[PDB]
């Protein structure tokens, strides 16, 4: 960051207590892409979620890997599994048609119509303080400019949320 | 164990592994030569063996989409706002407050748990109903996302046994007939 | 009674045993420290002595008055400073705070915003692994203090 203080960097850490030192560098802006990956926070977090619902250590660890979609035919516990190993988290901006709708109406309109599962939104409370909200209830409505966190098998199908309107796509 | 094995093998455990070839040794039902890679094995597919090396693919996935490491950080640490991560960085461990009614709005964002299709108002759909009916009615009535089934290994009629090993399937379609032995990943 | 170290060239006191000068994070908060010196020692029980006799002694010269002498606070491991204290115990106005000089709790407990100098010393093993990766604990401590508010 001395040599070029605009570059995006991505760092693996080994402890959690000393990824606070990366805040002290003045060029380090995590809002621009400088995200450090802690390994003792995510390993002991995926295990701590499996104490709540067993399987989330491999529910999540298949959602960020480009898995080789081979097709098994005769087997039964591996055929149902490998159809669920090609699903990945993609982001796409919501279209203008969703504005004003509540969150549970949107996920219904994404899964019934688009055949996309939508897990979370990015609520613009502030442009410098934008929280990320997994599955809110009826308290929220979709703003123009909330980012849609999807789960899909293809990068093509996730673009169809930006093209949802009540004229021809519906 | 006493009856007053109870589960014995069916105690649910999870194991971190330093290596990845050692995933063969956790179960006695494996068919795994030492090049069947780590996502295909049974102890990883059932969710009982979390090696660290499946997080080496995360920084390739973080580079292509920036909001990918921030979606699994929250979901997983629970809280972990940077306003809270700074306060842990300041002096010590956590510090207590006196529960003002806006910090009590920080509660009840999302619980993460799984529940069964053996009782409740879902068993009428959880015996023969399509999964796409189950997902729509949970948001419509109870407002929770059904994002995965924790399928038992021998739900297919394969000489019914006491194998309680359940594997994980992620986001099944509007189709995909249920079995009453299933468990549902909800929020 | 009289403490001016018979040469007549530095300052002197009674030989303090080490427990009298130890502070904690709550004790040094009540101690008003201003215009003082915070020395950050990165040490170990096994690392070599840097000889803090040579640091305190020019700051205890007889050329200054006892109401002027700057209070010295060492921030480091006590397992290092148990070794050092035999060479320091006749000097006035010296406190030791246990704790690493990377926790900001220990740097706020000594009120580092009011100090006259924050000396950061690498008392550790030197030439451990590389050339440039030697003083990495001294760079992170200086980046730590320049980022506090």
């Amino acid at each position: 960051k001395n040599y070029h203080p605009k570059i995006r960097i991505i760092t693996q850490m080994l402890q959690y207590h000393n990824k606070a030192h990366l805040l002290n560098i003045p060029s380090w802006n995590w809002k621009e892409g400088d995200d450090a990956i802690c390994l003792a926070e995510l390993k002991l977090g995926f295990i701590a979620q499996s104490c709540l619902a067993q399987g989330l250590s491999t529910m999540l660890a298949n959602l960020f890997s480009m898995r080789s979609f081979i097709k098994i035919e005769e087997d039964t516990w591996q055929k149902y599994y490998l159809e669920g190993v090609s699903n990945e988290m993609y982001t796409e901006y919501l279209s203008s048609a969703f504005v004003g709708l509540s969150f549970p109406t949107v996920c219904e309109l994404c899964f019934v119509k688009l055949k996309l599962l939508m897990i979370a939104i990015e609520y613009k409370s502030a442009n410098r303080e934008s929280r990320i909200l997994i599955n809110p209830g009826n308290h929220l409505k979709i703003q123009e400019g909330t980012l849609g966190f999807f789960i899909a098998s293809d990068a093509k199908e996730v673009k169809r949320a930006f093209f949802y309107c009540k004229a021809c796509h519906d | 164990f006493d009856d007053s094995i109870t589960t014995g093998v069916n105690i649910p455990i999870i194991t971190e592994l330093v290596n990845d070839t050692n995933v063969q040794f956790l179960d006695q039902d494996d068919d795994d030569d030492p090049d069947t890679e780590l996502y295909l094995t049974q102890p990883f597919a059932c969710g009982t063996a979390f090696a660290v090396s499946v997080l080496d693919s995360l920084m390739s996935a973080t580079y292509f989409n920036d909001n990918i490491l921030t979606l699994i950080r929250t979901l997983v640490t629970g809280g972990a706002t940077p306003e809270l991560e700074a306060l842990i960085a300041e002096e010590n461990a956590l510090r207590g407050g006196y529960s003002t009614p806006q910090t009590l709005a920080n509660r009840d964002r999302c619980r993460v748990a799984q529940l069964a299709l053996l009782d409740g108002p879902f068993a009428d759909l959880g015996d023969g109903g399509c999964y796409g009916d189950l997902f729509c009615k949970a948001l419509k009535t109870y407002n929770m996302l059904c994002f995965g089934i924790y399928r038992l290994r021998d739900a297919h009629l394969s000489t019914p046994s006491q194998c309680t090993k359940r594997y994980v399937i992620t986001n099944p379609p509007y189709e995909f007939e249920l079995v009453p032995t299933d468990l549902i990943f909800c929020l | 009674v009289k403490k001016y170290d018979s040469t007549g060239m530095f300052h002197w006191c009674a030989p303090k045993e080490i427990e009298k000068v130890i502070l904690t994070r709550s004790e040094a908060a009540m101690t008003v420290l201003s215009g003082h010196v915070v020395v950050c020692i990165f040490g170990d029980v096994s690392s070599a002595l840097i000889g803090l006799r040579n640091l305190v002694m020019p700051l205890r010269a007889s050329n200054f008055h006892y109401h002027e002498l700057k209070h010295i606070v060492f921030v480091g491991s006590i397992e290092y400073l148990k070794r050092e204290w035999e060479t320091l115990h006749n000097f006035p106005k010296v406190s030791i705070l246990p704790g690493t000089p990377l926790s900001r709790a220990d740097l706020r407990a000594v009120n580092i915003n009011l100090c006259d100098m924050c000396v950061i010393l690498s008392a550790n093993q030197n030439n451990i692994d590389d050339t440039s990766l030697q003083d990495k604990e001294c760079i992170l401590a200086s980046l730590n203090i320049k980022s506090m508010q």
